[PDB]
């Protein structure tokens, strides 16, 4: 059985996920449109900018990350928040389209266009495999939620001052994770690795994300159209 | 510092 | 008569402008869709920037800016960039509509639209009436394009190194505009006086757009709808 | 300094 502090815990961080996402994606007619020279990447920045600020919003609503220093809330939302993007896109992600679908047409990304945002395939095969490798894992609700506090507060981030009081938070939900596929999900006693491997995944699409990063923002004819927060975000800074 | 993110975060 | 030189000057000043000015404005449709709080804020800061991209391949096209250090050519466009779009506004303004029409309806920016980016009628009021003034002067193309290369190359401007080399440019200018409107405005007896006059109002506006402009960007809720570029050439940097 | 302005200056 599921205790009365770990089904809260689920109840919350469900929660925290349906407020700050938006499965009508009516905010993505306000990004700048895309095109199909990098002809995508300023709707994309848009799109991780926007991303970034749903990302903090989950975790401000996850319990005792509030409670962290604020030094510790950036360190954590500095190295994780493109592997929650990575991880959250996934609810879009389609496996039949091969492409995150976000409404229309003109919201429908391909292989193509992310190519067309400055990121070269060597980012974009391991993250469509990891992106089908997570959707047909056919996760609950309460499983992609979970997952999703979990890589946030993981200790071995860069410049995390408290790991103690982060691992103890995150060991809580890994409690929760395996205990809920155990009693709540019929078939997943293979699961709860499964689910712990992409989590290894993400970090080293993280780092082919980051590297490529650099590329970009070097070039200041591209870092121009990158957002004010995404740069302060993906920046370098302590 | 991070001034959006401290902001963002309250 | 106007000799060789002051005629190549007005030749590659005009070139300059024609290079840099879309009079389609089909450009436009690729910024953030304007809303009408601040809703016109991203949209309006997107054609900031655009401006600002389009001021700087007007000066690096005037004669002998582009020789200038480039210490000097950043405080030149720091402190003017500004003043030259508010000038180069005047060609998208209607006396008619009292709006600037840049297309279809989607880009009539009026008075109301303008509120809504954070700026108050304390920087409108004055705004309007300067758009008014010098669009009732009725200036030839040859002198509009005159007046923003001289508001530029204004060595009384914050931060700049050498002020000879460059008032020798303004001057030069100066005498170009002033020979234009002797032989060849039929009528301007009065209007280098004029113009000279829409300078001194110029770094009014420009004094109270810079004091509201700390106002949004002091607000990090605010400055995140802003641009690198935008918070590059209006930041208080040296 | 002046990433982008440098830039767009060549
Ligand atoms: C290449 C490109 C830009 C990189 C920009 C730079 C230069 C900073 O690296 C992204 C690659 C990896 C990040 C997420 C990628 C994707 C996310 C898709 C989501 C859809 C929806 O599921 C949702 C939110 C809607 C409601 O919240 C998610 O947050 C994001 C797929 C498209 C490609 C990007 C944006
Ligand atoms: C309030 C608001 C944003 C302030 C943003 C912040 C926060 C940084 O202060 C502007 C007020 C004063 C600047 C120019 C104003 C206007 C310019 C209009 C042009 C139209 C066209 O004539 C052209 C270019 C098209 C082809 O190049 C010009 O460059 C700009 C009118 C609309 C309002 C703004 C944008």
């Amino acid at each position: 059985m599921l205790s009365d502090e770990q089904m809260q815990i689920i109840n919350s961080l469900v929660e925290a996920h349906h407020k700050t996402y938006d499965d009508s994606y009516s905010d993505f007619v306000r990004f700048r449109p895309p095109v199909r020279r990098l002809s995508m990447l300023p709707h994309l920045a848009d799109l991780v900018s926007y991303s970034i600020q749903k990302v903090i919003g989950f975790a401000k609503m996850i319990p005792g990350f509030r409670d962290l220093t604020a030094e510790d809330q950036i360190a954590l939302l500095k190295s994780s928040a493109i592997e929650i993007i990575m991880l959250r896109s996934n609810q879009s992600f389609s496996l039949e389209d091969m492409s995150w679908s976000c409404g229309g047409p003109d919201f429908k990304y391909c292989i193509n266009d992310v190519t067309k945002a400055g990121h070269t395939l060597e980012l974009l095969e391991p993250l469509v495999k990891f992106q089908v490798g997570l959707k047909k894992l056919k996760l609950h609700e309460e499983e992609h939620v979970l997952l999703m506090a979990i890589c946030l507060l993981s200790p071995d981030r860069p410049g995390v001052q408290d790991h103690v009081r982060i691992e103890a938070l995150q060991d809580r939900l890994c409690d929760v994770l395996q205990a809920y596929i155990r009693i709540q999900h019929p078939g997943g006693r293979l699961l709860y690795a499964k689910m712990i491997q992409k989590l290894a995944d993400l970090r080293s699409l993280n780092e082919e994300h980051s590297k490529q990063y650099r590329s970009l923002s070097f070039q200041p004819e591209h870092s121009m159209q990158l957002t004010p927060l995404v740069l302060e975000v993906f920046g370098s800074e302590v | 510092k991070h001034k959006i993110l401290h902001r963002l975060l309250q």
